[PDB]
RNA sequence: UGUGUGUCCG
């Protein structure tokens, strides 16, 4: 049929060199790309035959020949498209309204009964709630628009397929604006009265192309004008769009909960922005971006300035403020600006510069900087960037390196010597050093203070190697599913041979990681080692090193690199390398906060040889790559290599960038003056240069990063000051700490600690200079209480809400594998968990879901990609056209019972849940409960077991035999193993996928679940472990669509078409949901009556399920009971007696969880009204032996060794248990791996195994400024009702519960003191101490894996002992 | 005849012992010159413990240097007639002096290569860092200006023109940074703009008991749409502080002032 | 009178060649002790120099195939 | 008995004059190694000095060293290896700066 | 008379025979002394050699740099 | 006829 999909959302970059050809094609005139080239080349077989197609010549009649960049008309496209016109597509999206809308007031209802039945609500609940949410649904700006803008992309979505000759076009009109779509391109036809005018009587958008008496000669008597684009921009203005009406309906809504203030700034400014950058943007052209940069400095600016503001809180909004006014000034010179139009461009950064907000509405505000679109890029001006930056001569101090070389062994010892005992045997003449003999004696630290005399003698120290080259545990990450570089033979084999000019006499046969790594005979990392040792990549044909351009951004192009294939392995072996072995010396503390912090320990650490006050200022991470070279690189290069037993494999990037060609690999425009002759030396120009001196970005970040440590700790050690850092994406922050005496109040404290922060960062800023990176200062700023850095952004303790980044992404679609709808839901649902993380409202982002979550559902039963035309997935699958009961029903049950819902209230309160099951058991109870239907719950739950095995049980421990919950991961699975069966020639995988390698997986996971009583979670943990772990992780590659409908060894295997079988699974799945009555039985629906208890459905639900994997032995640890239905708030008066408590707890009492509220206010901005805005006091087995640096299959055995030996404590047969686990791991002997395994002593295995392991770190679905008000007693409880209690969660519940309580309401106008948590007598157990004991053995033949690559271990001894 | 014999043997014996007892005693002067002269060598440990560690010390510096540069050092009599014809930088690193280097730069006299110029200068240009201006900004006129503007609502208003004759006092008397601090407190305690110029022209000392400037137009096409609410005759004796911000001037012996 | 003079002979002859063996055994054990005294000290200085001599010989070494 | 005692004396006596005479060269040879010993000590105690202060003054003058990096250094540091390893030119064409 | 004279001539010859062996003793015992007398001159010619480094070294550290 | 126009390190 066909093997393309085109993309539904922004994923490239805007290019629009190509478009020069088609213009070429219809007779108009266009210049977009500056090659000359371009201008006078060959077309393609396609875009030449417009010139035969009657109506591009009908729609191109009436135009003049001239034409206008498309950047100058997205704004007035915006503003001047609204759906009123005629639109190809049959079901418009307009149609399915009114029904959306219903669906949501139902979600606002659920949710409010759902809080009611908690017993947090509100307080003085408002009648006119619906009312308000109809009207701010129905009355947004941005509504007609959106589905316009939806309706026109699932129609240059459905056109961009037939690859095939015969196509064909489709044209819309749309009262003022005319669009003719033809094969990933669209000509807009426009009014020219809407354009704005020069001082010549021109249009702006014409300055650059023609001259002013050209143009108007040029256009007569015309009054609409053609310009041409792509199909990328339509996508990006539907994004825009989208995220505009989710924007305004946020902030829309959140005024009906909170009226008097809210955390969004508002929907009145908002549009006011909207109107401004559109005007500066459709004036400046895409030069108006370097303007629009700068909301996010300028937010920055506003938030700091909410403080005392001594005196450097001023400077960073008066440097942002000069440099926009000099960037405004220096792009609008050479234009011709009317008096009018200069007074007005200027009204974006006025608006900005006025604003009064407080800063919960700035920081959210920071977070619509992408709101506008995205640069046009183009390669000539980000080459000639690139090229400066990387080929400047540099001056450098010796003394610097010889300081920071020095440190950074100093850091590296400090390391080794803090773990693994004592120091590592110094070799190498030790009277060279004398000062460190005593301490080596002594077998001693020094501790820091001293070490400025000695740092010297840290030069001459030799020691054996300390890490291990065998450590690699996952081998997933050599391959990937991405694109490489081709060899230096084939090099111009990627541009296009029309507008090349010439057919390139090599070719390349795949570019594709997956494909070329099952291809390599001798692939392994003792190989990749040797080839890197012997420097085999200085060979002819392996310097190639691409360039690609990223992704969306602002500025105005930044690129990385691709490399040849052996290379590429090079460099992820390395970086695995230093992953897994060097910067643990060089660690990222975070959690830097001082007012979050124990003041004793603070004080503690505070010491270097009494109040602690600290600073931070933070410096960007951007241009650090470019900067870096060999002179200064060199000794941390060689000792990384001497660190480990390797020659020459940590400086491969050095040795082979400078002999590369550089260049952009752009499908249409390959680098200028390239010529037949000229093809093996082709020469550099605007687009190519040869010598590259510095680094290129995402290349060795880590050894980059470890430098900067250590740059960071030689600046510590020369002025005695305590640091901490911290990096993350692109930046890094810095705070000081000072340390006070008692009699000096807190005046001059915050400017005596600023002033200890400019000093530190002038000794830093030295050092780097000296080191050969420049700082801005400018760009430089100090501040005593304010921190933000990558997800977080604190103002004097107080986190700060950010949560329209999140919300506002919502999309009916997404890429999800073939459209899935299941996929779809899913993302949707993680946003709005993502979202309601932070701030502090809760409607707003339920109710975009529910908004979306129809739409999602409803475009996809209509307008389905993978099927013909006019195809409806409803009708047939049913019989009977898809009613709004049925969807409304079909998503309510949740999805662990395979029914397609993802937005679980008790999300709300904490973000892991214990038991799935149990709380969509209670989620669907109570659903059903609120309307008049409770007659439906046993044949919804019943269902129909499915035909699973015991490896879907082993992957899945905590799920259902349904076949509605499961997803499309065991097709894609099973794909890949069926593709390897016929392929991979790699002569090492194949021994890995012999051919009885499902009966090895099959037995193991049937041996493993054989025990009594039988336990899910230690099978799912052990099983992870086995060969059988390493195939399935191997086999689970596949992430696009793309790459299944396009690859070469995936279709090249005839059978089935992927597509038919992509369409069937897909048919029968939507076939799954939305039926209903057929899909049941009556045999577990009359088992399960009468049970009234949540745990006990489960439990049987459980049972009956997997019942021919247990025949008839009971199962444990995998029930736990739902917290919201395990307690009961009371909400104490602050002068009362609790009836629970005193009426009803005479005989024995009953026991509660105590909530309590402090009084102490610590600080507050802007105020103490709000809960929110306040914060308090209160913070939320040994071996004989230890080996050195242990592989990776080493750690591996011990760990599964220390498992079966704890788990199996009553049986008498270990020794014959593990022995065929370890044959094929380790090369040691039972009885010697015991003396490494720690001498584990536990109780009850179930209780270890649900947090001693920590499966998920449960944290909390809550913003932090609240938990440090409250206090939570719980020893109140006695004997704990050991129990099926999670205490982690209960104190997150009652944290939770408070927050959401009083949330709209004055600190003094809560009248509720305390809270006692009382718990019921139905849903909690006692749980004995039970040990699993095994009757048999693996009695299967494990030694076949004699394979080095990431299963066997020969001489596991290599580095020692302890 | 033996008893002669006996004594003489005995007188033999006895003079032996006498001179193998002064032979002992000359041994044993010998031995005491031995330690006399090893005594003065055990006060070396002082000196040699300071040369080792100076020498440990240097040995670490150089051997580091050297391997920092490559096989290309490019030595000063290279570097020095590589200058002079293609005056590029030579292949490879090189090493000056800090004062060596200065002087050459600061002598336009034997056309040092450019990039060695900026390289230099990009290097010195941040030894001048203190605790103190390190992110201070540049302020002039023009800036100051534009600043003050951009936050006066509206356009052509005699606020426009109180901001003008402010800069150009200020930078007359050199104290824009002043008025500039003093207005970004106000505006940042709560005040209004208009009233932060207010204090501006009410508080600075320099704008105490001084004479307006005044300005000459031709007709009342000048007065813009905003100012002909403010203005009015001209009082004798004007003051700034008054309210004085300009005085309008006319050829034909016409002179106004405006009010706020 | 003549034996008398005689083992008077003999015996200072005796105590004479013991005192002499006393002094000759006292100044064997003050060597014993000067030697045992100047072993370490000296052994170690000895050793400092040749470690230094050493890494200057090779760093000169690598200098050398530069100039 | 006469005959016994004087060979007995001559013996005793010629003992006693060989182990003057040992003296006598242990002293010789001790006079020479002392003056062997003492004859370099004043020349090693002047120079210890002068190599003190000379490399004082190198490590004092080598705070005052600035270095600027040439467009050569990473080809000259990879040909070096590559003929460290299976010593041979690295395979045509030519590296960036073959000087 | 003969007896005390021959007796005495006996322990002179004993005491002799201790001298003879107590002064073997000490030539035995005074061939050590070149153990500790060659450091010396090892320790002058490497303070001899390591005059000469350090004014080679020095000598290539005024080539190299530009200086004044 | 347009080799999968593209979509990397973390
Ligand atoms: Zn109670």
């Amino acid at each position: 049929q066909h093997t393309q999909y085109p993309d539904a959302r922004l994923s490239s970059p805007i290019v629009l060199d190509q478009c020069d050809l088609v213009t070429r094609a219809c007779g108009l005139y266009s210049s977009y790309s500056l090659n000359p080239q371009l201008r006078n080349c060959k077309l393609p077989k396609h875009i030449y035959r417009l010139k035969y197609d009657v109506t591009v010549t009908k729609f191109l009649s009436d135009v003049p020949v001239a034409t206008l960049p498309i950047d100058f008309i997205v704004p007035i496209l915006l503003k001047a498209l609204s759906g009123n016109g005629f639109c190809p597509v049959e079901p418009r999206c307009q149609q399915f309204l009114d029904e959306i809308i219903k669906y949501t007031m139902q979600d606002a209802l659920f949710l409010k009964y759902y809080l009611k039945n908690v017993g947090a609500q509100e307080d003085c609940v408002d009648d006119h709630f619906q009312e308000k949410i109809l009207s701010s649904i129905q009355g947004n700006e941005f509504l007609h628009q959106m589905f316009f803008w939806y309706d026109l992309a699932i129609l240059t979505r459905r056109g961009r397929l037939n690859r095939g000759n015969s196509r064909s076009t489709w044209f819309v009109h749309d009262d003022l604006i005319d669009i003719l779509g033809y094969g990933d391109y669209v000509f807009w036809k426009i009014p020219i009265s809407l354009l704005p005018l020069n001082t010549q009587g021109i249009p702006h958008a014409a300055m650059d192309w023609y001259q002013t008496s050209v143009f108007k000669e040029a256009v007569q008597g015309h009054t609409h004008i053609v310009s041409v684009s792509t199909a990328d921009v339509l996508i990006m203005c539907k994004d825009l769009i989208t995220c505009r009406f989710n924007t305004t309906l946020i902030s829309k809504i959140a005024e009906v909960e909170d009226p008097v203030c809210s955390d969004y700034p508002n929907f009145k400014i908002v549009s006011m922005l909207y109107q401004s950058g559109d005007y500066l943007l459709s004036i400046l052209g895409s030069d108006g971006y370097k303007i629009i940069k700068f909301l996010e400095p300028l937010c920055l600016a506003k938030i700091q300035l909410c403080s005392k503001y001594t005196e450097r809180k001023g400077r960073f909004l008066t440097q942002m403020h000069l440099a926009v006014n000099h960037t405004l000034e220096e792009i609008t010179e050479i234009r011709a600006l009317k008096p009018s139009q200069a007074h007005k461009i200027r009204e974006f950064h006025r608006t900005l510069i006025r604003l009064e907000m407080t800063p919960q509405q700035l920081c959210e505000l920071f977070s619509i900087q992408k709101h506008w679109g995205h640069p046009v890029l183009h390669s000539e001006t980000a080459i000639q960037k690139v090229k400066k930056h990387a080929t400047v001569l540099k001056a450098l101090r010796p003394i610097v390196i010889f300081e920071t070389y020095c440190v950074f062994k100093y850091s590296i010892a400090k390391h080794y010597f803090d773990s693994q005992g004592s120091w590592y045997s110094v070799t190498s003449d030790r009277n060279l050093t004398p000062g460190l003999n005593s301490y080596i004696k002594r077998n001693q630290f020094p501790p820091l203070p001293m070490i400025k005399e000695l740092l010297w003698e840290f030069y001459h120290l030799d020691h054996p190697p300390l890490f291990s080259t065998k450590i690699i545990s996952d081998l997933s990450i050599f391959i990937k599913d991405r694109a490489t570089a081709v060899e230096r033979t084939c090099w111009d084999a990627v541009f296009e041979p029309n507008v090349l000019g010439y057919n390139p006499p090599h070719k390349f046969s795949t570019k594709r990681v997956p494909e070329q790594f099952l291809e390599q005979e001798n692939f392994s990392i003792e190989n990749v080692l040797s080839y890197a040792q012997k420097l085999e990549y200085l060979l002819p044909q392996y310097r190639n090193f691409s360039f690609s351009l990223k992704e969306k951004e602002l500025n105005v192009g930044r690129t990385f690199g691709k490399l040849p294939y052996p290379t590429r392995n090079v460099q992820t072996l390395c970086e695995a390398l230093l992953a897994d072995g060097l910067a643990k010396a060089f660690p990222s503390n975070m959690m830097v906060v001082t007012e979050r912090e124990q003041k004793e320990s603070l004080l503690h650490q505070a010491s270097w040889h009494a109040t602690v006050r600290g600073s931070s200022f933070v410096t960007d991470l951007e241009k650090y790559n470019l900067a870096f070279r060999y002179e200064f690189t060199a000794p941390f290069i060689e000792y990384c290599n001497r660190c480990y037993g390797v020659k020459n494999v940590f400086n491969w990037m050095h040795y082979t960038i400078p002999q590369c060609y550089m260049h952009v690999s752009d499908y249409y425009n390959p680098p200028h003056n390239l010529t037949l002759e000229n093809r093996n030396n082709p020469p550099e120009g605007p687009s190519s240069y040869r010598g590259h001196m510095g680094g290129i970005e995402g290349l060795q970040q880590k050894l980059w990063t470890s430098i900067s440590c250590a740059q960071i700790s030689l600046v510590e050690i020369k002025t005695g000051f305590k640091l901490r850092s911290a990096v993350m994406g692109d930046n890094q922050c810095i705070t000081v700490l000072s340390v006070f005496p008692l009699e000096t109040d807190a005046d001059e404290q915050e400017q005596s600690a600023e002033d200890n922060a400019a000093r530190v960062a002038a000794s830093l800023a030295k050092v780097t200079s000296a080191c050969g990176i420049f700082l801005k200062p400018d760009e430089t700023f100090v501040h005593s209480g304010f921190i933000y850095f990558g997800k977080k952004q604190y103002l004097n303790g107080v986190q700060l809400p950010q949560s329209l980044k999140t919300a506002t992404r919502m999309a009916p679609l997404s890429d999800a594998i073939f459209d899935d709808l299941q996929g779809t839901l899913a993302s949707i649902g993680t946003a709005f968990e993502r979202s309601i993380s932070e701030t502090r409202h809760i409607f707003p982002c339920r109710i975009t879901a529910a908004f979306h979550t129809f739409f999602s559902v409803r475009i996809l039963q209509y307008h389905h990609l993978g099927f013909n035309k006019g195809f409806d997935l409803g009708q047939l699958t049913l019989g009977k056209p898809l009613d709004f009961g049925t969807i409304s029903l079909a998503l309510a049950v949740p999805q662990v019972l395979g029914g397609l819902s993802f937005l679980n209230p008790e999300k709300c309160f904490y973000r892991n849940l214990g038991d799935p099951v149990t709380s969509g058991l209670f989620q669907l109870k109570t659903y059903l409960r609120m309307i008049e239907m409770d007659d439906l719950f046993l044949p919804l739950i019943a269902k129909n077991p499915g035909n699973c095995t015991a490896i879907d049980f082993v992957l899945n421990p905590s799920g259902l035999n349904v076949p509605g919950s499961q997803d499309l991961t065991s097709f894609l699975r099973q794909i890949v193993r069926r593709t390897i069966t016929l392929s991979a020639k790699n002569k090492l995988i194949n021994t890995l996928f012999h051919a009885s390698a499902d009966f090895e997986d099959e037995m193991v996971c049937k041996w493993l679940l054989s025990s009594t009583p039988v336990m899910s979670r230690f099978a799912a943990d052990i099983f992870s472990r086995t060969p059988s772990g390493k195939r399935l992780q191997i086999l689970g590659y596949l992430e696009g669509t793309r790459t299944l409908l396009a690859s070469k060894i995936i279709n090249n295997n005839t059978e089935t078409p992927v597509l038919d079988r992509l369409r069937k699974i897909t048919l029968q799945r939507w076939s799954l949901w939305f039926s209903y009555l057929d899909h049941c039985d009556n045999i577990l629906a009359e088992a399960l009556t009468q049970i009234t208890c949540t745990v006990d459905l489960a439990q049987i639900l459980r049972e009956y399920s997997w019942a021919h994997i247990l025949e008839g032995r009971p199962l444990i640890g995998a029930t736990l009971p739902c917290m919201i239905e395990q307690f009961k708030v009371v909400w104490l008066k602050p002068y009362e007696q609790c009836p629970q408590c005193s009426n009803a707890k005479q005989p024995g009492g009953k026991p509660f969880v105590s909530v309590a509220v402090k009084k102490h206010i610590v600080s507050a901005w802007p105020n103490a009204s709000r809960i929110s805005w306040t914060i308090g006091d209160g913070i939320p087995g040994q071996p004989a032996i230890k080996p050195k640096c242990p592989s990776a299959a080493l750690r591996e055995a011990i760990e599964l060794a220390s498992r079966l030996t704890w788990v199996t404590q009553g049986s008498s047969n270990s020794d014959l248990l593990i022995k065929p686990f370890l044959e094929a791991r380790v090369n040691l002997s039972v009885q010697e791996i015991l003396q490494m395994t720690p001498s584990h002593y536990s109780g009850n295995i179930v209780h270890r195994y649900n947090d001693q392991y920590s499966p998920h770190s449960f944290m909390a679905n809550r913003m932090s400024n609240s938990a440090t008000r409250l206090i939570v007693s719980t020893n109140t409880l006695g004997e704990f009702s050991d129990s099926n209690i999670i205490f982690q969660n209960v104190i997150n519940y009652a944290v939770a519960l408070f927050d959401i309580k009083f949330r709209n309401t004055e600190a003094t106008d809560i009248q509720y003191n305390r809270a006692h948590l009382h718990l019921t007598k139905c849903c909690t157990r006692e749980v004995p101490a039970q040990y699993l004991t095994y009757t048999s053995t693996l009695d299967l033949d494990l030694t076949r894996y004699r394979e080095n690559e990431l299963i066997y271990d020969n001489n596991p001894l290599k580095g020692g002992l302890n | 005849h033996s008893f002669e014999e006996v004594v003489q043997t005995l007188a033999s014996l006895a003079t032996v012992v006498q001179q193998q007892t002064i032979a002992s005693e000359s041994l044993e002067q010998r031995i005491t010159s031995l330690e006399n002269g090893l005594k003065p060598v055990y006060d070396m440990a002082k000196t040699i413990s300071s040369l080792n560690r100076v020498c440990a010390e240097m040995v670490a510096k150089y051997d580091l240097l050297v391997m920092t540069t490559g096989r290309a050092t490019a030595t000063a009599a290279a570097t020095e007639a590589y200058w002079a014809e293609h005056g590029q930088p030579p292949p490879g690193p090189s090493l000056y002096e800090e004062s060596a280097i200065r002087g050459k730069i600061e002598s336009r006299d034997e056309t040092v290569p450019q990039s060695v110029r900026e390289a230099f200068n990009n290097l010195d240009s941040t030894t001048s860092l203190t605790e103190e201006n390190f992110g201070k900004p540049d302020i002039s006129a023009k800036d100051l200006r534009n600043i003050m503007y951009d936050h006066l609502p509206g356009f052509g208003t005699a606020f426009h023109q109180l901001v003008q004759v402010i800069c150009k006092l200020g930078k007359d008397s050199n104290s824009l940074d002043i008025i500039h601090a003093e207005f970004q407190a106000s505006l940042a305690e709560g005040d209004s703009p208009q009233c932060a110029l207010i204090q501006i022209t009410k508080r600075v000392p320099i704008f105490q008991d001084a004479a307006p400037p005044v300005i000459h137009i031709r007709s009342r096409g000048d007065i813009p749409r905003a100012c002909q609410k403010s203005l009015r005759p001209v009082p004798p004796s004007p003051k700034i502080d008054r309210g004085w911000v300009c005085v309008f001037q006319l050829q034909d012996g016409k002179t106004l002032g405006l009010k706020i | 009178n003549h034996s008398f003079e005689e083992v008077v002979q003999t015996l200072a002859s005796l105590a004479t060649v013991v005192q002499q063996q006393t002094i000759a055994s006292e100044s064997l054990e003050q060597r014993i002790t000067s030697l045992e005294n100047g072993l370490k000290p000296v052994y170690d200085m000895a050793k400092t120099i040749s470690s230094l001599n050493r890494v200057c010989a090779e760093m000169v070494a690598k200098y050398d195939l530069l100039v | 008995h006469s005959f016994e005692e004087v060979v007995q004396t001559l013996a005793s006596l010629a003992t006693v004059v060989q182990q003057q005479t040992i003296a006598s060269e242990s002293l010789e040879q001790r006079i020479t190694s002392l003056e062997n010993g003492l004859k370099p000590v004043y020349d090693m105690a002047k120079t210890i000095s002068s190599l003190n202060r000379v490399c004082a003054e190198m490590v004092a003058k080598y705070d005052l060293l600035v270095m600027t990096t040439g467009r050569a250094t990473a080809t000259a540091a990879a040909t070096e290896a590559y003929w460290a390893e299976h010593g041979q030119p690295p395979p045509g064409p030519s590296l960036y700066e073959e000087s």
